[PDB]
């Protein structure tokens, strides 16, 4: 029941600001420790700070001091607000009450790069299956920026087999990345396959039918 | 200011073996119990395996053990399973009226070993679509093999290819504690109709010998 | 008067 949600992440411009709210459900505070924790790309968990909710004392990384306040406007709400934000500060923002009820995160992005949506290109099962045997069927979803993406297939329906990659960044400063399913090579001519693909940061959602040719 | 060395970085161990993870912190935590082990999995936030150095977290196994007090604290996993591959990360809390309220440690990869197994290899031109587009994509899949270490080489009407490729690779399955693999050729449309074979050949400790996947442009 | 910050559930300090 009880839940926090993190929200007001993006892409943003070198030295800009941002505020980043967290937001309970199921349950509101009553004089607990409410944290902010932020993790770069492929890096480990970094401490920001927390605030006390019936204080309002706050309590920092020497790192963030200054640049970071936390603050908590509501009886279900802590917000994060950043400023001169730098590369450096591109990272999910997590908030936690006492480190052990965790938000899913936000993704924060600090570039000048412009958003762009992706395109989607099948990639099609082989006609050279092996009948008695297993195909491999996907989705490339190239040329997109910033992260992230999502795919499903047949809406959800089609989990066990899926391998969504991720995402290679390309000399242009574009993302890409592939997702594959793998299914007996004697469902191809009777069953549909469609991958779901959303780029929420670019307003893009495409859904793509993967056939032979 | 406050520092909290987390060792080793990465440590591999078979189904039903041990693994074991330490911090040290320079400053004690406060009080001497307060410090928390985490289990996080890609994209997922961090989850509280144990609190107040050697309390369970709700629903958590007992092969998770915490002992330690003060600066010394140690996270001892027996028992593996192949859901126990993931990063693992300490976190201290200290005096704030003196130092710094909280540190985590630098993580740990858990490596789970298992059989070889060979991966099966699948080979996908570049659509109709992109093509308009004056860019080829040529995709060669590895799927479901252990160990990690795999080499793709692509040839293009039997010429060595290199400089245009790129490879993806997923983390370690939760269930089966294999992985997969992406190499993705990138070509001008216009060198991509010069030439007819292409061919993604994969060598892997799990194949009695390199197995290459072709197709010919066109067919 | 209040210390440190409790990791994890009970407590909050
Ligand atoms: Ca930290």
């Amino acid at each position: 029941q009880e839940q926090l949600e993190e929200s007001g992440g993006g892409l943003v411009q070198p030295e800009g600001s941002l505020t980043l709210t967290c937001k309970a459900s199921g349950f509101s505070f009553s004089a607990i420790a409410m944290c902010w924790v932020r993790q770069a790309p492929g890096k480990g968990l970094e401490w920001i700070g927390c605030i006390a909710t019936d204080t309002g004392s706050t309590y920092y990384a020497n790192w963030a001091k200054g640049r970071f306040t936390i603050s908590n406007p509501s009886s279900t709400t802590v917000t994060l607000q950043m400023t001169s934000l730098t590369a450096a500060d591109t990272a999910t923002y997590f908030c936690a009450r006492n480190f052990y009820l965790w938000g899913p995160g936000t993704l924060v992005t600090v570039s000048s790069a412009s958003t762009k949506g992706p395109s989607v290109f099948p990639l099609a099962p082989s006609s050279k299956s092996t009948s008695g045997g297993t195909a491999a069927l996907g989705c490339l979803v190239k040329d997109y920026f910033p992260e992230p993406v999502t795919v499903s297939w047949n809406s959800g329906a089609l989990t066990s087999g899926v391998h969504t990659f991720p995402a290679v960044l390309q000399s242009s400063g574009l993302y890409s990345l592939s997702s594959v399913v793998t299914v007996p090579s004697s469902s191809l001519g009777t069953q549909t396959y469609i991958c779901n693909v959303n780029h929420k940061p670019s307003n893009t959602k495409v859904d793509k039918k993967v056939e032979p040719k | 200011a406050q520092v909290l060395t987390q060792t080793p970085s990465s440590v591999s161990a078979a189904v039903g073996g041990t693994v074991t993870i330490k911090c040290q912190s320079s400053q004690s935590v406060y009080p001497n119990n307060n410090l928390g082990w985490y289990q996080q999995k890609p994209g997922q936030p961090p989850k509280l395996l144990i609190y107040e150095a050697s309390t369970l977290a709700s629903g958590v196994p007992s092969r998770f053990k915490g002992s330690g007090s003060g600066t010394q604290f140690t996270l001892t996993i027996s028992d593996l399973e192949c859901d126990d591959a993931a990063t693992y990360y300490c976190l201290g809390a200290y005096d704030f009226t003196v130092a710094e309220g909280a540190a985590f440690g630098g993580g740990t990869e858990v490596v789970v070993k298992r059989t070889v197994a060979a991966p099966s290899v699948f080979i996908f031109p570049p659509s109709d679509e992109q093509l308009k587009s004056g860019t080829a994509s040529v995709v060669c899949l590895l799927n479901n093999f252990y160990p990690r270490e795999a080499k793709v080489q692509w040839k293009v009407d039997n010429a060595l290819q290199s400089g245009n490729s790129q490879e993806s690779v997923t983390e370690q399955d939760s269930k089966d504690s294999t992985y997969s693999l992406s190499s993705t050729l990138t070509l001008s449309k216009a060198d991509y109709e010069k030439h007819k074979v292409y061919a993604c050949e994969v060598t892997h400790q799990g194949l009695s010998s390199p197995v290459t996947k072709s197709f010919n442009r066109g067919e | 008067t209040r210390k440190s910050i409790h990791i994890g559930p009970g407590r909050a300090f």
